[PDB]
């Protein structure tokens, strides 16, 4: 982390980089009123939050939690036999909902259920 | 003049999200082997057979479904007392003659 | 029929009866149709800004008649809405734990009728009138009143 | 732009972090003294040295940010700026045109077809014997 | 000036005379040696605004003169 | 506090007694039956109207 | 109590001696009626634009913000020394003055209600005009509907004038006024 | 580059000496800008037209004295004497000596 | 400054209706006895009287010219005060960043009172520490207990008053020769003749010296309706 | 070049128009400028919601030191006696409110038969 | 008078030939009795009398009409009911 404003900061190209962050950090800021002061405050924030080793552990945890969350939502909509977004089957009585009954057995036998059920002998 | 979001953010994330939803759904159907042919009808086989008989002329037109079952509820017994399919057909025939 | 003008000019003149086209093609005419207080700020406008404003304003005002037509047809449709079958009272239909009184906590008018159930209220008002209590509404035939949207 | 941002769309006060590009660097320049050469040891600190109006560039920035508020004429922006200023307005207007001249016509055609054939022209005719128009969005069935 | 431009038909002879006098004055002051701050010699009666000629009371010309029915 | 409690108390007590006697239309109905008994007429004109 | 309440005036001499300022009007200095002046020039009466006369009474407000500035002393009418110092003001204004001041303190709320009520009256007119009319026949017999589904369900789209007349005759039969009305022919 | 190019404060001129934009409701008077440009000439066109400040010639000797005492100021004073100083030139002079 | 809102119309010029009507006494009042409005119109009347007399400008010294326009010739005393004033104002809505303070050059902490709360963040980089807040009272050379950064309080105080632009102008500016009303009249006739007024301020000012309502059209100018 | 009154002559055609056309154009121009716009001017000037917020507030003095009431007095009382009167009037309603609120408690207490706690078992 | 920014394009002051007497406020000066407002003509304060008068009248009409309707018309569910809510003429209840 450089301590002199003359020494530039390296930035990659893309949508999450040092240059991308600089453009947007001071959009709502009343304190970055001139180039010298703006750069000083920008580097102060970058030094404090992005050069902090332990902060990266939380980045991993949010990604993992969010990835699981998005996927469980998507899986319900796409595969759960009881979640309806289309209406064709909901305009018919229960005995006639064949297309929705097709999701039932495949959804009843997920891989992890087959892999972990044999390990009940470690609890009983 | 400084930009915060994608230059075309509204259309990008709207149409883009719709596209991902549609494509993901097709993939999900393929993996579970779900039948993708839309049927707009009920699947009660005996009923669909009675409807074919009406289309074939075996059962007179405008004959109610409760005039064909082997068990009637109370409200359908009330209706059967005032049901006259023959009169209904004659009335429709009269209307057609007047129209033409 | 005037022959001192072309056919195109005649059509444009008549579409300019209110001066809309003249104000579009003349900056001076547009600024002198502003009230003096706002004309003071006119000199700063660009021609891009001026004509774009007129375009947005003209598109809006020219679509108001269309929305008005669509709304009139809606009123006529609702004014002669077809009767629908009386609902059979199914397993989970018309469940009531207490009477309908939230509109009239103290008076408790039409406790058995629902808030916007007009036919139930009419018969209920008739009972109150037969009991010497005046209630308003549900007495004039629709075709004998103005703004009913039910006349042939 | 509609929303106010202190850094970019600062229309409440009109503050700008840097001077106009039209001005020569000898007249006015952005406040940036990061490249100042090392101070000789025999030089002595007279001022505070604190970042503030003692620096010429910062002083001129404050001065200009107040004296720019009165100008003889408008600084005409280019058409790109003008388009961006009313992007939503123009887009909504075109959306209204689409709703009248695109959505309107085919919606009318569907209802007229429905009148004669009981179901819209983009639906599968039923044989179950049920009555009524049925669904309208066929791809959500 | 724009206000004068509206009356250029009548002011043209004075404007041409004014142009000459201003040019004479500019030349005289520029050519003078440093430290010489004497006033230039010119006819100020044709230059506006000056003490010698403070201008004319121009009438507003924002008056319609045509009959819309013609 | 008590001074302004009295007028509210009096108003509510009369209102509460009235509400227990019946609905507004049940009250007007009792006066209608009495007027029908006084005149011996099965059907009388509604209040504010002539025969 | 005080002379000001006894003889209400706007911007007179001897305001301090009179004891109170009874007018909320601030500003002035216009050279003509409805002309450019100083101050905001707001009051319950005699301000703004007169609708009946089609004339301006006071000019547009001159705000004490960036768009404007201060008012010259020649035209100041609410002196803060007299406007404030409310010591024993109730005795100077009396009970009727207290009622007047309370009513005059709610000009902002009054201005709003004058702009808000009209649209709500219009909405209420929609309700009243509809409530007078007899209810339309929302529902009919379930069975009879399905025995004549096409006529009832589609009659409106095919011929709306005859469908309207048919509906009217059914309303006249449902409410027992058929012999008292003459339904216009279609 | 602020407020869309609209100056927060600007001068407006009126040909009629007794005109009031708040009292009158006439529809013929056309306001002018600080340079005198009528409002019906759009900004995009008027801003291209070159406007220069003309001081009375009696001021030329004073403007000459200023240039000589401060040689860095001479080029700006010369422009003013020769009627070549625009508003932008004046602004450059103003901020150069602050 | 960034913390200030938008210039008012008054920030540029004042309406001529705010000109004091007793111009004769206004031009004779000492500067220390003139209020804000009186001082504005004293400078404008006198400054424009000299600027609208072209034939005399070249022979007028910068010292005299600055006096007529009401501009204060700068000197080290006044520059110091004005500078510390503007530094105080800037710090109202701006960050406080500068060189590390030492005994030779302490961190300068401007204040009006006798105390101002200050925080030390240490040096640059790894020498930066957590904010250590302390109350900086006058008359003590403060030393941070952590980084040994020296601080000092500077008070904007002068003769039972704090430092303001008005105070600096009153203390250091000296009134020159009394303004002569003959100059006002002479310049007035120069630019105002035959219904043309090219010095509006001098037409109003001369009218007041004449007693208000004397010059043509001035009674009509002073007649208002509300 | 001849200049016609604003809004009276069309520029779309060399022909000014026929009698009916001219009547429509002239009279719409008059109706808009001198009849319809009476309502707008009346609403804009005489019924401004923002002018009404500054009603009764002292003038802003040009002398900066004569406006100290801005910070010496709270904004809720910038109106002098008018603003003090509004507060005082609402103050007079305190005890009437207490009696009204106390009545509601009595109403609920009675309707729930809580007064017959002892009479119930006597 | 208005903003310092609005101004006449040509700076002219009329040489009024009319002989009308000067309004008193036109020649006035600040005085100890009138620290402020000496340039504005004194006017009547109608609001002080008209606002409390008009408010009282409207309240009296509002309350009096309400009392009258609810005491001089037959009992009914609403005001519109008490006016237009009776049975048809000739319908005996
Ligand atoms: C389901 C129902 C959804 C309902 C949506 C309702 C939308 C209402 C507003 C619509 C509107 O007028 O938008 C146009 C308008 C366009 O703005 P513009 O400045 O003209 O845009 C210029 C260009 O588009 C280019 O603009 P730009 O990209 O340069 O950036 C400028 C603009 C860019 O933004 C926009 O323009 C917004 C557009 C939104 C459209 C939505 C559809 O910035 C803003 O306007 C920012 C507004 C403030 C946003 C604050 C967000 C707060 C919540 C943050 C999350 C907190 C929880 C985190 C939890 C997880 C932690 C790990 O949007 C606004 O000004 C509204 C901003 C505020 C909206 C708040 C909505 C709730 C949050
Ligand atoms: C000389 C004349 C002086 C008149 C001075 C003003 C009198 C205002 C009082 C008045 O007329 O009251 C009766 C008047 C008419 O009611 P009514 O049906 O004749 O009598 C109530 C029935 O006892 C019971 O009928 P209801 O059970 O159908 O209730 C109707 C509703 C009466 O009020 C309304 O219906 C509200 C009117 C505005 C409706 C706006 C709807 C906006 C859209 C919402 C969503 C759809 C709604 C669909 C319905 O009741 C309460 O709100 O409404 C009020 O009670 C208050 C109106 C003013 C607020
Ligand atoms: C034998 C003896 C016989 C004796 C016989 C004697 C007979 C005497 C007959 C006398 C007849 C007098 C007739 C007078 C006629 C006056 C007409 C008039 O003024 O016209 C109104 C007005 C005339 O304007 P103007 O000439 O500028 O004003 C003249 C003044 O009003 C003139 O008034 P002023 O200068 O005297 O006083 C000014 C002020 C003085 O005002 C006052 O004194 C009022 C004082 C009220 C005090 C408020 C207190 C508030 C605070 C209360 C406390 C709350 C808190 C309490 C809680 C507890 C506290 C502890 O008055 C007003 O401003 C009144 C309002 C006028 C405008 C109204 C606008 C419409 C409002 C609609 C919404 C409201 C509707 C309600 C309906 C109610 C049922 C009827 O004309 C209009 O409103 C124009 C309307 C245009 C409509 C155009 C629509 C366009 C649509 C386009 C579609 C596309
Ligand atoms: C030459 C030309 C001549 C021309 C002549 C004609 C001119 C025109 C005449 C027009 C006449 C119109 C008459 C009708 C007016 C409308 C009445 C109305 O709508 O009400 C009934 C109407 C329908 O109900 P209703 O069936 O007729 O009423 C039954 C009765 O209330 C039956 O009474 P109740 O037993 O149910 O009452 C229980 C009591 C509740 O009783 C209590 O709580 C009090 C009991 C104790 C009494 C003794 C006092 C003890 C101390 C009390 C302390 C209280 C304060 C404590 C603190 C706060 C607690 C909350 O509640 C009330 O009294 C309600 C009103 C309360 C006062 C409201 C303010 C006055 O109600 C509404 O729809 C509500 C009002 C809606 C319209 C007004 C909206 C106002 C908006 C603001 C602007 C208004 C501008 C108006 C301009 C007008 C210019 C003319
Ligand atoms: C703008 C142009 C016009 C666009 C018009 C669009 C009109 C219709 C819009 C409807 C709402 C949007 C979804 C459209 C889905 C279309 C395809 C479809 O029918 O999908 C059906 C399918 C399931 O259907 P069934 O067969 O009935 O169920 C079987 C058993 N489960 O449902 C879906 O996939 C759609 C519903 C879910 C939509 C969102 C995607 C799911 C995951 C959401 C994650 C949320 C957490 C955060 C995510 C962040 C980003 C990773
Ligand atoms: C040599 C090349 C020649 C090419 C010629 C191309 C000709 C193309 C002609 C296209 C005609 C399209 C006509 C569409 C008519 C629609 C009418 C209609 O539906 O009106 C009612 C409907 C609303 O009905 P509701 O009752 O409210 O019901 C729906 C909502 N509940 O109204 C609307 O949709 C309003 C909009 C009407 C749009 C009409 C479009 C006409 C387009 C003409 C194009 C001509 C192009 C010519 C090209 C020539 C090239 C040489
Ligand atoms: C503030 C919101 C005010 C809403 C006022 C209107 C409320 C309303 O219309 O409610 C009725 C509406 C439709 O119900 P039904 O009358 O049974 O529908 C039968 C259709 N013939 O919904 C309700 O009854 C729910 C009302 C909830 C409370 C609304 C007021 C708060
Ligand atoms: C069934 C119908 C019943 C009708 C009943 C009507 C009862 C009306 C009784 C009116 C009594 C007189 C009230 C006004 C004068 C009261 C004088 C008095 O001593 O009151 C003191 C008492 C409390 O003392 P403080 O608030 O500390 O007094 C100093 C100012 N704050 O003041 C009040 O209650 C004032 C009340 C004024 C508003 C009353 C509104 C009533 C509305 C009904
Ligand atoms: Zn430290």
């Amino acid at each position: 982390p450089p301590t002199r404003l003359s020494t530039p900061l390296y930035s990659e190209g893309g949508a999450f980089t040092v240059n991308w962050w600089r453009n947007r950090y001071g959009l709502y800021s009343r304190r970055q009123t001139d180039p010298m002061l703006a750069e000083f405050l920008f580097r102060q924030q970058v030094k404090e939050w992005f050069y902090d080793v332990p902060s990266y552990n939380y980045a991993a945890l949010v990604g993992l939690a969010l990835g699981i969350l998005v996927a469980v939502i998507w899986r319900h909509f796409l595969f759960n036999p009881d979640v309806y977004v289309r209406r064709q089957e909901l305009r018919k009585m229960w005995p006639d909902r064949h297309r929705q009954f097709a999701y039932a057995v495949p959804y009843l036998n997920p891989q992890l259920k087959n892999l972990l059920l044999p390990y009940k002998n470690s609890f009983i | 003049g400084r930009r915060l979001l994608h230059g075309n953010y509204f259309t990008r994330y709207l149409f883009g999200s719709l596209a991902v939803i549609w494509i993901a759904e097709y993939a999900a159907a393929c993996q579970y082997g779900i039948p993708r042919h839309r049927n707009p009808n009920w699947m009660w086989s005996w009923w669909l057979e009675k409807q074919n008989q009406i289309k074939n002329g075996e059962i007179p037109a405008n004959t109610p479904g409760y005039a064909m079952v082997k068990w009637n509820n109370e409200a359908e017994q009330r209706w059967l007392k005032t049901l006259n399919v023959e009169a209904m057909n004659e009335e429709f025939a009269r209307r057609r003659e007047a129209y033409y | 029929i005037s022959t001192s003008e072309t056919l195109n000019q005649k059509i444009l003149r008549w579409l300019d009866v209110t001066g809309m086209l003249t104000r579009w093609h003349s900056r001076r005419e547009f600024i002198l149709d502003m009230d003096p207080y706002f004309r003071k700020n006119s000199g700063m406008w660009t021609e891009w800004e001026r004509k774009t404003l007129l375009f947005l304003f003209y598109c809006c005002t020219l679509a108001t008649p269309y929305s008005a037509y669509l709304d009139l047809q809606e009123l006529k449709h609702q004014g002669t809405k077809p009767p629908r079958p009386v609902s059979l009272e199914s397993r989970f239909m018309n469940q009531r734990r207490y009477d309908f009184t939230w509109m009239h906590p103290q008076d408790k008018f039409c406790s058995e009728c629902r808030p916007v159930e007009l036919e139930c209220k009419k018969m209920c008002f008739d009972r109150y009138r037969s009991m010497d209590y005046r209630m308003y509404g549900f007495q004039r035939p629709r075709i004998q009143t103005y703004y009913s949207f039910s006349t042939c | 732009k509609h929303f106010f941002t202190d850094g970019a769309n600062d229309y409440v006060t009109g503050w700008e972090n840097t001077p106009p590009l039209k001005f020569p660097a000898s007249v006015m320049k952005p406040c940036d003294y990061s490249m100042t050469k090392p101070i000789p040891k025999h030089w002595k600190l007279r001022g505070s040295g604190i970042h503030g109006p003692e620096n010429t560039d910062l002083m001129k920035l404050v001065l200009w940010n107040r004296l720019k508020q009165k100008r003889p004429q408008r600084e005409v922006p280019n058409i790109n700026y003008l388009k961006d200023s009313i992007r939503l307005e123009l887009s909504v207007n075109w959306w209204l045109m689409s709703c009248i001249f695109l959505w309107g016509p085919w919606l009318h055609w569907g209802q007229e077809y429905q009148k004669v054939h009981e179901q819209p022209p983009w639906a599968m005719k039923r044989i179950d014997g049920l009555r009524g128009e049925g669904y309208f969005t066929w791809f959500l069935e | 000036e724009w206000r004068v431009l509206d009356f250029i038909d009548d002011e043209l002879p004075r404007l041409l005379a004014e142009k000459r006098e201003i040019e004479k004055a500019r030349e005289q002051v520029m050519s003078k040696a440093p430290g010489d701050y004497t006033q230039p010699v010119f006819d100020s009666s044709v230059v506006v605004p000056t003490p010698a000629n403070l201008g004319r009371n121009y009438p507003t010309l924002n008056l319609p003169s045509g009959d819309p029915t013609e | 506090t008590g001074f302004w409690f009295i007028p509210n108390y009096i108003w509510w007590e009369r209102r509460y007694a009235y509400q227990k006697a019946g609905f507004h239309w049940e009250h007007t109905n009792r006066k209608l039956q009495a007027r029908k008994e006084a005149l011996g007429m099965d059907k009388v004109p509604a209040s504010g109207m002539d025969w | 109590g005080c002379e000001a309440v006894k003889n209400p005036l706007i911007g007179g001499p001897n305001q301090k001696a009179r004891g109170a300022i009874t007018s909320g009007f601030a500003g002035g200095g216009a050279k003509r009626l409805g002309g450019k002046g100083y101050g905001i020039m707001a009051d319950w009466c005699d301000h703004g634009y007169s609708f009946t006369k089609g004339q301006a009474i006071t000019g547009m407000p001159h705000w004490p913000l960036w768009c404007g500035g201060g008012v010259p002393d020649k035209f100041i009418k609410i002196d803060p020394d007299v406007h404030f110092n409310l010591q024993g003001y109730r005795e100077r204004i009396g009970w009727y003055g207290f009622f007047t001041a309370f009513l005059q303190a709610n000009y902002h709320a009054f201005v709003y209600f004058v702009r808000f009520i009209p649209i709500n009256i219009a909405i209420f007119w929609i309700y009243v005009n509809e409530r007078q009319r007899e209810p339309q026949e929302n529902v009919m017999d379930h069975e009879e509907f399905f025995r004549d589904f096409d006529s009832i369900y589609l009659g409106q789209v095919f011929d709306h004038h005859r469908f309207a007349e048919w509906l009217a005759r059914r309303r006249a039969v449902k409410w027992g006024y058929a012999d008292q009305i003459h339904i216009p022919p279609v | 580059a602020y407020n869309g190019g609209y100056p927060f404060h600007y001068v407006v001129q009126y040909d009629d000496p007794n005109y009031d934009c708040e009292a009158d409701f006439e529809f013929e008077e056309i306001p002018r800008d600080e340079f005198g440009v009528p409002a019906h000439i759009p900004p995009e066109l008027s801003t291209q037209i070159r406007h220069t400040y003309y001081v009375p010639p009696q001021y030329y000797p004073f403007l000459k004295k200023l240039g000589e005492d401060t040689p860095e100021l001479k080029p700006y004073t010369d422009k003013l004497i020769m009627g070549d100083m625009t508003y932008d030139d004046y602004e450059e002079m103003f901020y150069k000596f602050a | 400054y960034r913390h200030w809102h938008r210039m008012s119309e008054d920030d540029w010029a004042l309406p001529l209706d705010s000109m004091p009507e007793d111009v004769k006494t206004l031009m004779a009042t000492p500067q220390t006895e003139r209020g804000f409005v009186e001082d504005y119109w004293y400078n404008r009347i006198r400054g424009e009287a000299t600027l609208l007399d072209p034939e005399a400008l070249p022979s007028k010294s910068y010292i005299a010219l600055a006096r007529d326009m009401g501009l204060q010739i700068v000197d080290e005393p006044s520059s110091h005060m004005m500078g510390l004033i503007e530094l105080y104002e800037y710090l109202r809505g701006a960050s406080f960043v500068g060189p590390f303070g030492t005994i030779e050059n302490p961190v300068l902490v401007p204040a009006v009172g006798q105390e101002r709360v200050v925080a030390c963040t240490g040096g640059v980089g790894d020498e930066e520490h957590f904010t250590l807040w302390f109350r900086c009272r006058e008359g003590f050379m403060y030393r941070c207990g952590e980084c040994d950064q020296i601080f000092m309080l500077v008070r904007l105080y002068y003769e039972d008053r704090y430092w303001t632009q008005t105070l600096v102008r009153d203390t250091f500016m000296s009134d020159g020769d009394m303004f002569d009303l003959k100059t006002l009249e002479r310049v007035h006739k120069m630019w105002n003749k035959d219904e043309m007024v090219r010095w509006e301020v001098g037409y109003w000012a001369q009218d007041y010296v004449l007693g208000k309502g004397v010059l043509p059209g001035m009674v009509e100018e002073h007649t208002r309706v509300n | 070049v001849t200049r016609y009154p604003s809004g009276t002559r069309t520029i779309m055609s060399p022909y000014p128009g026929g009698p009916v056309y001219q009547w429509l154009r002239i009279n719409y121009n008059y109706f808009k400028r001198y009849q319809w716009r009476r309502v707008g001017r009346w609403q804009m000037r005489s019924w401004c919601y923002w002018k009404a917020a500054f009603y009764g507030v002292p003038e802003w003095n040009i002398d900066p030191t004569k406006n100290q009431w801005r910070w010496c007095v709270d904004p809720a009382w910038y109106g002098g006696m008018r603003d003090k009167a509004n507060m005082d009037m609402y103050r007079l309603m305190v005890y009437p409110f207490f009696g009204y609120a106390l009545l509601y408690l009595h109403s609920r207490f009675k309707q729930n038969d809580k007064y017959n706690v002892f009479a119930k078992w006597r | 008078r208005g903003s310092v920014f609005q101004m006449p394009s040509t700076p002219v002051y009329p040489l009024t030939t009319t002989k009308k007497v000067a309004p008193p406020t036109a020649l006035a000066k600040r005085t100890p009795e009138q620290p402020f407002g000496w340039g504005s003509p004194v006017r009547e304060d109608r609001a002080w009398r008209v606002v409390p008068r008009n408010f009282i009248i409207l309240v009296i009409v509002y309350l009096s009409g309400w009392a009258a309707i609810k005491t001089m018309l037959p009992r009914g569910g609403s005001i519109l009911g008490q006016i237009y809510g009776g049975p048809p003429k000739g319908r005996l209840i």
